[PDB]
């Protein structure tokens, strides 16, 4: 029923400039008071703007320092957050939020849109076959991986055999490597399946348009 | 400027348990709202006004608190109660920074695999190796790196799972990175996993000089 649908975020350099979308949907968005709220890496959520239904009440986190607009276009449904001069400590996922009564709980919260504030350029992954190698195992079950290398900025989506081996699978959250992300994903299978029955991680990075796959073959020694 | 402080920061329980967690103000404010999150998606309204359950929120959970003090309750928990809660009230800029609830379960001890760098990888210049440690309880293991039999410590990256959401274990990754130049240097690599499930380590390795 009640939609909120966030648009407008991605890599932004420092000192620029960028406006948010938020999307409403299923209910009189103008008897509503909106808000947008702000996670950062470290999981800290901040108040970053507050309007009132009418639009002419407002009111801003207290890192704000006026580089953040709040509007709302009651005709068409929709919130925005201008943000400008930005910096590093602005680098969050940008929540909008819709207000219940006059103690400001926020009933409804929407997807979030991704804004990354750095000098970092958007970076395709290098992706890498994980055999085991000269570290043969022995057991009724294996385990292979994939490591995902290099790229800019989050996320990527691994999936292995197309999804169809969704069971025993392991994608590590990704860490930062000479400013540049890395992961890796392990998937186990039994031992009698492969090589017999071929294995193949499946590396998607949409914001570089890149798809590659990687057959995990048994390495030539 | 009020601020709110929240403890424990994290905490464990089986299901079954009764947990309680705190929300503190630096003075005195009322009408406090609790927000649950679990890992990719949006904070939830779960407690509001103090004491009010959102919709949905079973009537295990509540809320209460005056002045500077404020409290979330789960009566039995359960499984699906596990998640992060985040106090906020009106007039407070930054929300409280959290209590994530983890769910306690039975020791177990990681399935240790290793992988030397790929050809491919040591083509371009670079050697990861890589060593999982999948399926483990509790969260807190000891991962250990020795090149030709000493400790390495230097260039080692880990990275554990959120607990995993159908059998409560934990599985991390231990990446030592190295040029290829370095790694061609040296010969024996072992990954050492040290959890308290054993007094004896878990032990992963190979000779590069082998394949
Ligand atoms: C309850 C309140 C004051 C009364 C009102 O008509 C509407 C609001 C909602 C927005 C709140 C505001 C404050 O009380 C000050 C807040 C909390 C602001 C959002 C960010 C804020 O400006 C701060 O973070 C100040 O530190």
């Amino acid at each position: 029923e009640v939609q909120l649908v966030e648009s407008g975020g991605g890599l932004v350099k420092p000192g620029g400039s960028l406006k948010l979308s938020c999307a409403a949907s299923g209910f009189a968005f103008g008897n509503y008071d909106m808000s947008w709220v702000r996670q950062t890496p470290e999981k800290r959520l901040e108040w970053v703007a507050f309007i009132g239904s009418g639009g002419g009440r407002i009111y801003y986190g207290d890192t704000m320092k006026g580089r953040f607009t709040i509007s709302r276009d009651n005709a068409k449904n929709t919130l925005y957050l201008q943000m400008s001069s930005l910096k590093s400590e602005d680098t969050a996922m940008y929540y909008c939020t819709r207000h219940y009564n006059y103690y400001y709980s926020m009933d409804y919260w929407g997807q979030g849109t991704s804004v990354i504030v750095s000098s970092a350029k958007t970076t395709p992954p290098s992706v890498y076959p994980l055999a085991p190698g000269s570290a043969a195992q022995t057991n009724s079950m294996v385990t292979l991986g994939c490591l995902v290398k290099g790229y800019f900025p989050e996320p990527v989506t691994v999936t292995w055999n197309s999804g169809s081996l969704s069971s025993g699978v392991h994608t590590f959250p990704a860490v930062l490597q000479s400013d540049l992300y890395t992961l890796s994903s392990s998937v186990t299978v039994p031992s009698s399946t492969w090589p017999s029955e071929t294995v193949t991680c499946n590396v998607a990075h949409p914001a570089s348009s890149t798809k590659v796959d990687k057959k995990i073959v048994p390495r030539d020694c | 400027d009020i601020e709110l402080t929240q403890s424990p920061a994290v905490m464990s329980a089986f299901p079954g348990e009764e947990v309680t967690m705190t929300c503190s103000a630096s003075s005195s404010i009322n009408y406090m709202h609790w927000y649950q999150q679990k890992p990719g998606t949006s904070p939830k309204r779960w407690i509001y006004d103090t004491s009010k359950l959102a919709s949905g929120v079973p009537a295990r959970f509540s809320g209460s608190g005056s002045g500077t003090s404020y409290s979330l309750t789960i009566s039995s928990m359960e499984a699906e109660d596990a998640a992060t809660y985040y106090c906020h009230q009106r007039s407070i800029f930054t929300f409280g920074s959290g209590t994530k609830l983890e769910i306690k379960r039975a020791d177990a001890a990681p399935t240790v695999s290793i992988f030397p760098p790929s050809s491919e990888q040591l083509t371009s210049g670079g050697a990861s190796v890589v060593c999982f440690l999948n399926n483990f309880y509790p969260k807190d293991i000891n991962v250990k790196w020795k090149i030709d039999g000493s400790e390495r410590q230097n260039g080692v990256l880990n990275s554990w799972t959120d607990q995993d959401s159908k059998d409560s274990t934990y599985s991390m990754s231990s990446t030592l990175t190295l040029t290829k130049d370095e790694y061609e240097r040296h010969n024996s690599y072992t990954c050492e996993a040290t959890h308290k499930t054993s007094t004896s380590p878990i032990v992963k390795s190979f000779n590069r000089n082998e394949c």
